[PDB]
């Protein structure tokens, strides 16, 4: 109520940006990200919590508006420059979002899908995809296995749109 | 366009009118982008006005 | 009476407009489809001079540009034209619906 | 028929009229090249006699830019005012 | 069932109780995603529960 034409004009500058990196450097929301739950109280007082709480469900909607392509990147190019972009969503995904953004152990539908989708994006448009999906996701065990928790309970939803 | 010619006519003179250019330069009162950002997201979806 | 008209909803358009972000991605030769759905409604509707009619097609066009004005710059021209001999894809989409429908009603001078 | 296919067509331009501003052209042509169906979409156009909303709307804009076109002969526009100002059981 | 309680108990009620649920197994009725924005598409922002 307020906020959304604002929003798309953030798309536009974020899509331009896109356009001027495709022109391996990381995004600058999850600085923003980590600059503000860095800067709140880092009391476990229940008035603290609910206020991480409502921070981070504005961060989930605000990804979720944005492309998938700011999560995963785009265009893994080879395999030394790998995993760029997507260390940064895991370091959120562990530190905050499994507290706060979670249920039974899981994710959420919107952010899981949107994180999918952008991962078969970037990797389709990359070369040997499957192959680096398969180490993306063999990682995942050991840098963010909430999602692959996650894509386990949200299954029968992505592997239609996947497929 | 607007309401009334008279309040339109009040408001261009103000405009206009010299000492509000000359004290507008040395200033907070510039409006910065982010008081831009307050007031714009203050106003609504539901009256436009535009 | 009918006193002006009400919009509705504009968050619709802000879900679209995430969908084609996702497919032009995925796509970057061929066609979009807008311009193939543009075709058939401007198709479907009559093509009489009456002022009923003429009136519909120029509502019709208003609202086009108005999608097309949210979505992305990139839906006219497609991205990265590579070659000269691949050249000119779906420019010729955009052309046609400027020069047949733009040009009657949302020109100008 | 013409008192129904005349209020679809005002209808019509009325919301043009919002998207675009400044007086569809379909109507201005139809004004100076027929005059006959020009007076008959202008009756429904000016039957509005209903109380005015304090801000003015899409079709008092729409007089409004049309009176400033110097359509609207003034006979209309004073009628339109006139008509605005207003045992068994 | 025929209470008057508060809505909300009602129409869950309704959603629990099983001939609605075999109801809804005759898609004349399943609400379609065109169904759905002819109806979302009427709903302003203005005035909204949401």
């Amino acid at each position: 109520t307020g906020n959304e034409d604002i929003i798309s004009r953030l798309q536009e500058m974020v899509a331009d940006l896109e356009l001027q990196q495709d022109l391996s450097q990381e995004h600058f929301l999850f600085e923003i990200f980590r600059r503000r739950l860095q800067a709140l109280t880092s009391g476990w007082s229940v008035a603290a919590s609910l206020q991480r709480q409502r921070e981070l469900l504005m961060y989930k909607r605000i990804l979720l508006r944005l492309p998938s392509s700011v999560l995963c990147g785009s265009s893994f190019q080879a395999e030394q420059p790998i995993t760029a972009r997507c260390e940064q969503f895991f370091h959120l995904v562990n530190s905050e979002m499994r507290n706060f953004c979670s249920h039974g152990g899981a994710l959420t539908q919107d952010i899981t899908a949107h994180f999918f989708r952008g991962l078969l994006n970037a990797c389709l448009r990359s070369r040997d995809p499957s192959l680096m999906v398969d180490f993306i996701l063999a990682k995942c065990q050991t840098k963010c296995p909430l999602i692959l928790t996650s894509a386990l309970v949200w299954w029968p939803s992505l592997e239609p749109v996947l497929l | 366009h607007l309401p009334s010619a008279d309040w339109q006519r009040a408001a261009l003179s103000l405009w206009t009118h010299r000492t509000f250019r000359e004290v507008l330069k040395e200033e907070d009162v510039h409006l910065t982008y982010q008081d831009w950002l307050h007031l714009e997201l203050e106003i609504q979806p539901e009256a436009d006005a535009l | 009476l009918v006193f002006g008209g009400r919009t509705g909803n504009e968050d619709i358009i802000s879900r679209l407009q995430e969908m084609v972000a996702d497919l032009e991605l995925q796509q970057d030769s061929q066609e979009h489809f807008l311009f193939e759905i543009f075709r058939r409604r401007l198709q479907a509707l009559t093509s009489g001079w009456s002022v009923a009619a003429s009136l519909q097609r120029q509502r019709e066009l208003l609202m086009y540009k108005r999608i097309l004005l949210r979505l992305p710059s990139s839906v006219l021209c497609g991205s990265s034209f590579q070659a000269e001999q691949p050249i000119t894809a779906r420019c010729e989409q955009f052309f046609h619906l400027v020069n047949s429908e733009m040009r009657n009603f949302c020109s100008h001078g | 028929e013409p008192h129904s296919q005349a209020l679809q067509d005002v209808e019509k331009a009325i919301m043009v009229f919002e998207h675009t501003g400044n007086i569809p052209v379909t109507v201005m042509e139809a004004s100076i090249f027929r005059r006959p169906y020009y007076v008959s979409h202008f009756l429904p156009a000016l039957l509005t006699p209903r109380v005015l909303p304090k801000v003015p709307d899409s079709r008092v804009a729409f007089i409004e830019s049309l009176k400033r076109a110097d359509k609207i002969p003034p006979s209309l526009y004073s009628t339109y005012c006139q008509a605005c100002s207003a045992e068994p059981l």
